[PDB]
């Protein structure tokens, strides 16, 4: 329930963004946060966190996101 | 004697709701709030359709996810209002102490005057056609999903801007303080030159705008150049 700083590499052209997340956040809620803050529609977001393609209902905690500076890759679909 | 007025009003209000409204739980929280002189009133997620007179000492009003169409007068020390996910058609006059206002996901048609200490304004998913003049300490402006035809000039500490899914035809010049600008799905045909002067870590999303051919060449002559050090601009 402490904030985590997530390093995100976005590839559609690339950009690196810093997100602030909570470990109990679902991938669905992450997609919603990024939709509002960056404009990427949830249906077009594909999240990779540690060798796995993250599914909407999985938590960041379940994918090993635990400490500031942890990384995720975001790919944007056509 | 002041307390009796409030307890009486809340008492009367508790008995006049519809059966879905969790008025009894609200009455108890208001009571605890007033009698402990509590800083935050949290009536969120209590299916309320109106609110009564509010405890005058609160600095945070947490009323998200109810069914409110209007608010009562806002107590004059409020610093934070979380009113998102209601059915609000308008907001009352805003207290001068107000710093954060979240009224996203409502039905608001126009906003009242924005007070001079406001730093965060989140009013996405409303029905706004125009915005009030923006105050000088504003750091975050979230107005995506409205009906905005135009947007006022940006004050010079604005760091985050989201105005996606509007009808905006012209974008005012962007201050260097801006690190994040969501402009997607509007009616822009040109961009202000100041967009190229934002920081290298800055982000601009301008997808879904009918940017002209000359605009596209003008910008990409700079953004595709080898010595480019301006922000990352997403065009699609």
């Amino acid at each position: 329930f402490q904030d985590i700083r997530l390093w995100v590499s976005v590839e559609d052209h690339t950009v690196t963004i810093w997100l602030t997340v909570r470990p109990d956040m679902t991938v669905a809620s992450l997609k919603d946060m990024v939709f509002l803050d960056y404009g990427f529609p949830p249906v077009l977001q594909q999240w990779v966190i540690g060798q796995r393609l993250a599914r909407d209902q999985e938590t960041l905690h379940s994918h090993g996101v635990r400490q500031n500076g942890d990384s995720a890759y975001l790919y944007l679909l056509s | 004697g002041s307390n009796e007025f409030y307890l009486k009003t809340w008492s009367e209000w508790e008995k006049n709701g519809t059966p879905g409204e969790q008025r009894n739980i609200a009455f108890n929280r208001l009571k605890i709030c007033l009698q402990n002189q509590e800083a935050e009133l949290n009536l969120s997620e209590l299916d309320l359709k109106t609110l009564p007179d509010l405890p005058p000492q609160i600095t945070t009003l947490e009323i998200r996810k109810n069914l409110l169409t209007h608010l009562p007068d806002l107590p004059p020390m409020l610093k934070v209002i979380h009113a998102q996910f209601n059915q609000l058609e308008s907001l009352p006059a805003l207290p001068e102490t107000l710093e954060e206002l979240n009224a996203g996901d409502n039905k608001i048609k126009e906003l009242p005057f924005l007070p001079e200490n406001l730093t965060h304004l989140r009013v996405h998913n409303n029905r706004l056609h125009i915005l009030p003049l923006l105050p000088p300490e504003l750091k975050l402006l979230v107005v995506s999903g409205n009906r905005l035809d135009s947007i006022p000039p940006f004050p010079d500490k604005l760091e985050g801007l989201a105005l996606a899914n509007n009808f905006i035809e012209q974008l005012p010049e962007l201050p260097f303080s801006m690190n994040r600008a969501v402009l997607m799905n509007n009616n822009l045909t040109t961009l202000p030159e100041s967009v190229l002067r934002l920081a290298q870590n800055a982000f601009v999303n301008v997808a879904g705008n009918p940017l002209s051919g000359h605009t596209m060449r003008t910008l990409q002559q700079i953004t595709t150049g080898p010595d480019y050090s301006g922000p990352r601009i997403f065009f699609s």
